[PDB]
RNA sequence: UCGA
């Protein structure tokens, strides 16, 4: 006795998908422990791909400016942080770069026009696959801060189904654009199911 | 439910004969007092769009009588909104409120267009609003935009915009009171003790000068602008953006 | 004092000194034209303010 | 959009609600207050604010200021046994000492709540204006004060403890005199304000806005409401929601303010910065038949725009005055940074007089430069008629001593 | 979105006590026109007079 | 007593006698005092009992000065009262001293621990809410009691005490049989579930066992709101001063589900119904079972006498006593004569006047005692049979009930959460009540923080402290008593999380929904809350159309007679300040005082077509006939063209 | 990975069974995901059995007394409300009780049918004093959580079906890896074992995530 | 009398 369907879906101008699910019928108190366990896995324990290290010629540290580019080298570390792509669990490779001209890249790039530069530029970056985040302390490639977050925002509300009473879970998933919100729910449910199958004994 | 079935009793009886369940009032009144679950489905379809005026004695000003759209809840008390509590001067230690139901069609249009609670933000005495956070939501907003000088956990980090800091709060990256530089290209930035002077002027190469401030960091020739703030002030400023822009 | 020296004897007798207003209104032969508030509430009509103005 | 980069209090939240009414209306303003209370309810549970005993931080300078205040009482009681002061001069010294000691304790509470810990549970409820008040905080961590009799006579025995240290049996019956007085004054306040509200309704029940314009030429001159030294209501707060009857031409004949112009919230700040006396339209100067004109009344203060035809303004005026009826209960100091001998001179006829305390002070009834001695800094001070001086010709004062007290009745037994 | 439709109706009318009579006088025409067997429980005649008056306002 | 007085209209006119006060034969109140001789309190002989003659003659010190063990007085400056003024004189110049620090306060104010830390305005409310607490099913003694609860239980008269110093022989649920020693078998009767005046229970439970020595002055059977020995008006449960998600916003209470299924705050209320078979002049009324127009749906609990049996579960709308009344109208309308002539079934001469259960009432019938004539009892004139029905019900704690404590922290429960949603202590124990800490510093309720922090020390130790009010050393008797005894409970090897060095009166509380700890530590403790008589069942009232008045033909007022809410003069001024002219005309014409307008308005909703223009109300036509009887020719006219005629408002 | 082990297993005087488990290793932040989800199921979703109705055979209602018994009908129903029982038939059973003598009545004097046992003996029921006889019988039904009671002289009791009383868990770090170690404390009432309650609570959470990954 |  369980059914799950999507109420509505939406997609903005940039490739950022959004969907709303509905869980019915859940027991009295089971609607909160399902939506809260799905929130911590979808936001933290999800493998993603991001840019971790760049290499620009003529640049020594993170505060020096490079000739030809309007912005500083810190802005290149911030514009390359929000790069939406997927590595498909491969070894770390080397990427190249020769208006914004964001359509060119040396991995399927999702929404390939956000910001690169506004110069009136030769960059060499790498792509790693992992989970979590990493902060690079100062003091070759210049390692930048990278966040592997395939799902950006998860909201859930629990309401009463009927008047033993039942619950209804309304789950909202705001993904990055690399994976589908329906696909991300199937991956997060595989992680929670693998933690209680050896616990059953 | 047991109070709505008595106040809306001529409206439930009319819907029962219209749907074809009963044929008269004697067949409808015996079906109401019996306690069938089909009666509560009729009462759910009646109160939608029917305004109900709520009233607390004594009525000092004219905002002590406001109209609401009722919903059938579980329990035996009136679930009042906490935002209309300074309007009614109501405290939850024994206050009772009178319920009134209009009948005619002209009275329903006057309770909705003139007596609804959403159209009574400003007081009639002064020009100041009374629908505002008063007790428990001021303490939730004072702690959110505060400054805790001990629990930083990653202060002094540069983020790319507003949405980069909201995605870093769902992780364990930053705390609520961490000193966080935020790239924000807007100029309408209000703060406590504002200043226009520029201290610690630092010049980069190729004529680019950095304009340092107490809380801002503007790259002049405006190229970039970094704002030192806390992630609690970004969640507060994001709430006003999704509510005033629809 | 200004509430009892009005043109309406019904609005002054319901406020204060009912035996004094109706004694003066009967001798002078006063007439109430039901103008303003606090009379149509007693009569049972629409008030001249709000939506009962025109 | 704007970025609020400061700590949000209650008074800063009311400016946000009033800004959403002026730009968006009433529907989007109610949605902003509906979303601001979801944000407050979420981060108050996540905070975990709690009251404790040791959260009520008593300042450690209370013991050093209580034993110094009792030394001023002990040097006054021994002077009373020598016949140097009277009973009124002894009573004026005891009450002014304990009331002055509680003012140093009240200021030390706010200083100690900012240096020890800025995020305190008692300080957060009082500084943000959630429910607390500084008159209630000073009774928890400071001194209780000087209570009075049921007739009104201030007892000379103070209550040096508070609600954290615990009161005594003697200090509990003194505090019960004000609790009973504050209880029986509440019940008589609701009966006096209820009869006052009923009398205001019947005198203004037939005041309905019937006509649009009357065509009058009179006006009402309004200025800044100054209650002597300090101001209470500014000029920008009185011009809000009222039409104009005369033009405001301050710089070069400026035509920014014309006749019958509705003054907005930002427009009132522009008129108050140019002139001081503005002639506006008022119902006191209205010439109408049994009514108030639409232009003479002004704006609707609960809607933001002008009033409409056929609505009773006298019922709203009687309700706005009778609603807060249930909640209705000249000399400076001198100092000197140098120690030396003052020079009186023959230019001032400083006569001898007695002050309200039990000390002698030479009263000056004319002007004069009360110049004190100094090495390099010639410290001078002007006199004032009616005040009194303390220093005598030939006395060497200490560092930071009080030179004089310049000035910037009822019969009793 | 009914409260957003009522604030647009009360604005740009110069009399808030007159446009609420035209809503109440139009809801009685919508109730007499809905005398058939089809009765919508979500769209009351008092609510339908506000949506139809705001569409013709523009 | 300067504290205990009712607030509102009778503020100060109705006082209360103090604890040690006594009235002599002349009618003056006296107070006991100990003699002080040369700076030494002579606590060896009887007091003096001064009859308010210590004003202009004696110097009286209160019971708060530090004394020594028979040597002298420790303090050098003793505050006294002389000629209605307070002063501090030498200890060798005083004459009398008080015998107790609770001599000023009454017997109800003395049940509040830490009275010196609370405000006098909230101690006024805490003494009044203690007199409204219902007797629970299983009461529990307080852990932070003052010690005076044992004296108030014996003087109430509802506690069976021993008088013989004997041996207990037989104990059951109805009587206790002992034998006196230095006709020797006395029987102590025990009442079981007797009705009180305020619809509560007066149940007594046995305490002693068979074969136990007793003393004159020993508790043999406690009352309903009385535990073993001392008084018990509430329960000791966990509390936490933390704001939830708006459920404790403005003096609201958030409780858990554990208080529901553990029968905590569950009281028994016994209601009493009344019916009488009077003597109607058309024919005598009698109680039968065969009543007209009632089938087998309500004739299940009758024993062929018209009266219900004992132990029958009655719900809302049943029939307790079936009574008929003869009628002699014979004025049938032509519609009813045609309807009866088709299907037959001619109407009887009787009318159903059966006693029925009101709305929102249920329970179990426990006493069906019938008092008729020729049995040995007197009856009122005009009555044949008097039937009295007592119905008992078991009420649990629900949403909307008014609960309070001993310090004036009243509130109304708005939500009952399960135990998995409430916050939990680091040992896994959940939190019962989540109170709001915002109401504490604005009302100076400091003693309720001292009470919960001391009761939490008595929870982990199990010692049941007895703290008398109005101390001892300053700052060493309230803070270091609580924090000193909390350190002793943390010295156990199993309980190391009870006390913390950084934050003393706080621990770390975890969230029940997400499992994450809160950012700041929260004060927890064992609070003693009471359950008041202002339940949610007695405040429910609603009316569509019921009875009307006799003269003005207006709806009546009252919950027990289906009355309507009054729309007074302050409520008209709010609608007159609005634009609601059609709502004001509707509330005054078709809802009250119109015999014609109420018929057409009720017929319009059932048919579906509303009609405007109600008629003239009845209350104006009553005033028109009353002014014409005063000798005033008052009438209403018409100002139409060439016609000035009087209008007939009545006809 | 995911090595489940038992640290200690305490047992009170036939009234409580305390066991301490351990989980090692885990992820960087999954010490709260496994811990809090297992706590909410163990305290609200575990089924149990208790006494639902009592026919005392001679008193019709609950507000009366029996001649010779120290306690009335209400204090008997409160002592049987806290009775620890279990069953396997998933059907309402009937157990009888007789008592003749001046001694106290315990849980060992019951007459329960097959596949129904009393876990805790010496449970205090009302006492008899040399002159009466009690012939009450009870009904044992299964359920989940707490039920609201809103035949022939049967007195309904709002029984509870929670075998687990309190669950406590702490998250500890292991020693670069951010992995955690989760320990769990389960306190039962004797009706079920903490090792059996952990297997039943893990069955509900695993079945709550079966159709969320196959259809999606 | 008692609640707001
Ligand atoms: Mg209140
Ligand atoms: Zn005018």
């Amino acid at each position: 006795q369980f059914q799950i369907e999507c109420v509505e879906s939406s997609t903005r101008k940039n490739q950022q998908q959004y969907s709303k699910f509905s869980l019915e019928p859940l027991d009295r108190g089971q609607g909160t422990t399902v939506g809260n366990a799905l929130r911590r896995v979808l936001l933290s324990n999800l493998p993603g791909a991001a840019v971790t290290a760049i290499r620009i010629a003529g640049v020594n540290h993170e505060f020096a400016t490079i000739l030809g580019v309007r912005e500083d080298v810190l802005e290149i570390m911030l514009n390359m942080k929000e790069l939406v792509l997927k590595s498909y669990t491969d070894q770390p490779q080397i990427g190249r770069l020769t208006t914004v001209t964001a359509a060119q890249f040396e991995v399927e790039v999702i929404d390939p026009n956000q910001y690169i530069a506004t110069l009136a530029l030769e960059m060499e970056f790498r792509v790693e696959r992992g989970v979590g985040y990493r902060v690079i302390e100062r003091g070759d490639f210049l390692q930048i801060d990278s966040v592997f977050m395939p799902v950006t925002k998860v909201n859930y509300t629990v309401e009463d189904i009927r008047a033993s009473p039942k619950d209804r879970l309304i789950l909202d998933i705001w993904t990055n654009g690399s994976i589908q919100p329906r696909e991300a729910l199937s991956e997060a449910s595989d992680i929670i199911a693998n933690l209680f199958i050896p616990l059953k004994d | 439910r047991e109070m709505a079935i008595e106040l809306f009793q001529p409206f439930v009886i009319h819907r029962l004969i219209k749907l074809g369940i009963v044929n008269n009032i004697k067949a409808a009144k015996k079906l109401i007092l019996k306690g069938d679950p089909q009666i509560w489905s009729v009462l759910e379809e009646v109160i939608t769009g029917h305004p109900v005026m709520l009233n607390r004695a004594p009525t000092l000003h004219r905002l002590g009588i406001q109209a609401f759209e009722p919903i059938l809840v579980e329990g035996r008390a009136i679930q009042l909104h906490p935002l209309v509590c300074p309007a009614f001067n109501a405290d939850f230690d024994g206050d009772q409120m009178a319920v009134h139901v209009p009948l005619s069609l002209e009275a329903q249009c006057e309770a909705r267009l003139l007596m609804l609670a959403c159209h009574n933000v400003l007081s009639p005495a002064t020009g100041k609003p009374i629908v505002a956070p008063s007790q428990d939501m001021v303490l939730g907003c004072y702690y959110l935009t505060a400054e805790n000088p001990n629990a930083q956990k990653g202060a002094g980090r540069y983020f790319a915009g507003i949405e980069d800091a909201l995605r870093a709060y769902d992780h364990g990256q930053v705390d609520l009171h961490s000193q966080i530089w935020i790239r924000h290209l807007d100029e309408d930035v209000v703060t406590e003790k504002p200043d226009t002077e520029v201290i610690k002027t630092e010049d980069l190469g190729d004529g680019t000068v950095m304009k340092y401030y107490r809380e801002r960091k503007i790259r002049e020739g405006i190229i970039t602008q970094y704002i030192q703030t806390t992630p609690g002030r970004i969640i507060y400023n994001k709430t006003i953006a999704e509510a005033l822009v629809f | 004092k200004a509430s009892l020296n009005t043109d309406s004897f019904i609005s002054a007798a319901s406020f204060q000194e009912t035996t004094r207003v109706l004694t003066e209104a009967a001798i002078e032969g006063k007439s109430d034209w039901l103008r303003g508030l606090k009379e149509n509430v007693i009569i049972g009509r629409l008030i001249p303010a709000g939506t009962g103005f025109s | 959009m704007t970025f609020y980069n400061y700590t949000i209090d209650k008074g800063r939240l009311k400016k946000l609600i009033a800004l959403a009414y002026r730009r968006y209306g009433s529907a989007r303003c109610s949605q902003l207050a509906d979303e601001l209370k979801e944000l407050g309810f979420r981060f108050a549970t996540k905070a975990g604010v709690s009251i404790s005993v040791d959260d009520l931080t008593i300042p450690p300078e209370k013991k050093q200021m209580l034993e110094a205040a009792e030394k001023e009482i002990r040097t006054t009681e021994e002077r009373y046994a020598r016949g140097e002061i009277t009973e009124v001069e002894r009573f004026q010294k005891v009450i002014d000492t304990w009331n002055g000691t509680s003012e140093e304790l009240k200021d030390q509470v706010v200083v100690n709540f900012r240096k020890t810990d800025p995020l305190n549970s008692v300080y957060m409820m009082a500084f943000s204006g959630a429910r607390g008040n500084m008159s209630q905080v000073r009774q928890l961590v400071g001194m209780r004060g000087l209570m009075a009799d049921p007739q009104g006579e201030i007892i000379d025995l103070p209550i040096k403890t508070n609600f954290r240290e615990g009161l005594t049996v003697t200090e509990y019956v003194i505090s019960s005199y004000g609790a009973r007085k504050g209880l029986v004054d509440t019940a008589l306040r609701t009966a006096d304000s209820g009869y006052l509200t009923r009398r205001l309704v019947d005198v203004s029940q037939d005041v309905i806005v019937r006509e649009q314009d009357c065509g009058t030429e009179r006006s009402l001159r309004v200025t800044a409401m100054t209650d002597g030294d300090q101001v209470k209501i500014s000029l920008a707060d009185r011009l809000f929601g009222r039409l104009l009857a005369k033009d405001v031409v301050g710089p070069d004949g400026e035509i920014i303010a014309k006749r019958n112009d509705e003054i907005d919230e930002a427009l009132a700040n522009r008129i108050a910065a140019v002139t001081d006396e503005v002639y506006v339209r008022s119902p006191l100067t209205c010439e109408a038949a049994r009514s108030v004109c639409q232009n003479c009344y002004g704006w609707s203060l609960a809607h933001g725009h002008k009033v409409d035809l056929g609505e009773a303004v006298g019922i709203i005026a009687a309700q706005s005055i009778g609603e807060p009826g249930t909640q209705l209960t000249v000399a400076r100091q001198e100092k000197a940074p140098e120690d030396g001998t003052v020079k009186w001179g023959k230019g001032l006829s400083t006569r001898k007089v007695r002050t309200r305390h039990g000390e002698d002070a030479e009263q000056v009834e004319i002007a004069g430069d009360l110049i004190w001695k100094g090495e390099g800094k010639k410290q001078t001070y002007s006199l004032t008629p009616g005040s009194l001086l303390f220093v005598q010709d030939g006395q060497t004062v200490t560092a930071g001593q009080l030179m004089t007290e310049i000035s910037l009745t009822e019969r009793a037994t | 979105h009914i409260i957003y439709r009522s604030e647009e109706l009360l604005g740009a009318a110069s009399n808030r006590y007159n446009i609420t009579v035209r809503v109440a006088k139009r809801a009685k025409e919508n109730r007499s026109e809905d005398f058939d067997s089809i009765d919508d429980p979500n769209m009351k005649p008092a609510i339908r007079a506000i949506i139809e008056m705001s569409d013709e306002l523009t | 007593c300067p504290v205990e007085t009712p607030e509102g209209p009778n503020a100060g006119l109705i006082g209360s006698l103090a604890t040690c006060a006594r009235v002599n034969d002349y009618g003056f109140i006296e107070t006991p005092y100990f003699r002080v001789e040369s700076g030494r309190v002579r606590k060896d002989l009887d007091p003096v009992y001064l009859t308010a003659d210590e004003e202009d003659d004696m110097r009286v010190a209160p019971g708060d000065i530090p004394t020594d063990e028979e040597g002298n007085i420790i303090g050098e400056s003793v505050p006294i009262r002389y000629r209605q003024e307070f002063s501090t004189t030498s200890p060798e110049q005083v004459d009398y001293v008080a015998v107790s620090p609770v001599q000023i306060i009454s017997v109800a104010t003395s049940m509040i621990p830490f009275l010196e830390h609370d405000d006098a305005n909230r101690a006024l409310m805490g003494s009044n809410m203690q007199r409204q607490a219902v007797p629970l099913l299983r009461p529990e003694r307080p852990l932070v009691g003052t010690g005076l609860e044992a004296q108030a239980a014996r003087d109430s008269g509802m506690v069976i005490v021993s008088r013989t110093h004997g041996i207990v022989t037989y104990v059951d649920a109805t009587e206790i049989r002992v034998q006196p020693h230095s006709g020797e078998e006395i029987v102590y009767p025990i009442q079981k579930y007797q009705r009180s005046n305020q619809d509560t229970c007066l149940n007594q439970r046995p305490l002693v066992y068979a074969g136990e020595d007793v003393v004159p002055g020993q508790v043999l059977a406690d009352g309903s709101a009385t535990e073993g020995g001392e008084l018990a008006l509430g329960q000791n449960i966990l509390v936490a001063y933390m704001p939830w998600e708006g459920y404790n916003y403005e003096d609201a209470i958030l409780i858990s589900e554990r208080l529901v299924y553990d029968d905590v705050y569950t009281s028994i209320h016994i209601e009493k119904f009344e019916i009488e078979a009077r003597q109607t002049k058309l024919g005598p009324e009698e109680i039968t079972r065969e009543i007209p127009n009632v089938g087998e749906d309500a004739l299940r609990n009758l024993d062929e006498h018209g009266i219900i049996r004992i132990g029958a579960w009655v719900e809302s709308g049943d029939i307790l006593v079936g009574k008929v009344t003869p009628k002699g109208e014979a004025d049938q309308p032509p519609e009813e004569k045609l309807l009866r002539a088709i299907f037959g079934e001619k109407a009887r001469d009787v009318r159903d006047n059966s006693l029925r259960v009101p709305n929102g009432e249920k329970g179990r019938v426990v006493d069906v005692r019938v008092f008729t004539r020729e049995k040995g009892d007197e009856l009122p004139p005009g009555a044949n049979m008097v039937v009295r029905i007592y119905v008992a019900q078991k009420r649990k704690i629900q949403v909307g009930d008014k609960m309070a404590g001993r310090h004036g922290n009243k509130g109304i429960i708005s939500r009952i959460l399960p135990i998995e949603d409430m916050p939990y202590l680091p040992d896994g124990r959940p939190i019962d009540i989540a109170l709001n800490p915002l109401g504490v510093p604005s009302r100076m309720n400091v003693g309720q923080v001292f009470e919960c922090l001391l009761g939490w020390a008595g929870e982990n130790l199990g010692v049941r402290f007895k703290i008398t009010p109005f101390d001892m050393y300053g700052e060493e008797a309230s803070r270091d008593t609580v924090h000193g005894l909390l350190e002793e409970a943390s010295q156990r090897p199993n309980k190391d999380w009870v006390f913390n060095e950084n934050h003393p009166g706080k621990i770390q509380v975890f969230d029940g929904r997400t499992g994450e700890p809160f950012d700041r530590p929260i004060t927890v403790g064992q609070a003693y809350m009471l359950k008041l008589v202002h339940l949610v069942d007695d405040k429910i009232h609603a009316r569509s159309t019921g009875p009307y008045s006799l003269v003005t033909q207006q709806p009546l007022g009252g919950k027990a007679q289906q009355g309507g809410q009054r729309f007074g003069e302050m409520e008209v001024w709010a609608l007159e300040a609005y634009g609601a002219a059609y709502i004001l005309q509707e509330l005054l014409t078709v809802k009250s005082d119109d015999m014609q307008g109420r018929n057409e308005a009720l017929n319009a909703i059932v048919k579906g077509k509303s009609i405007p223009r109600p008629g003239t109300p009845e209350s104006f036509k009553v005033l028109m006939r009353e002014l014409q009887s005063l000798g005033l020719d008052i009438a209403a006219h018409k100002v139409q063209l060439s016609e000035d005629g009087e209008s007939a408002d009545a006809e």
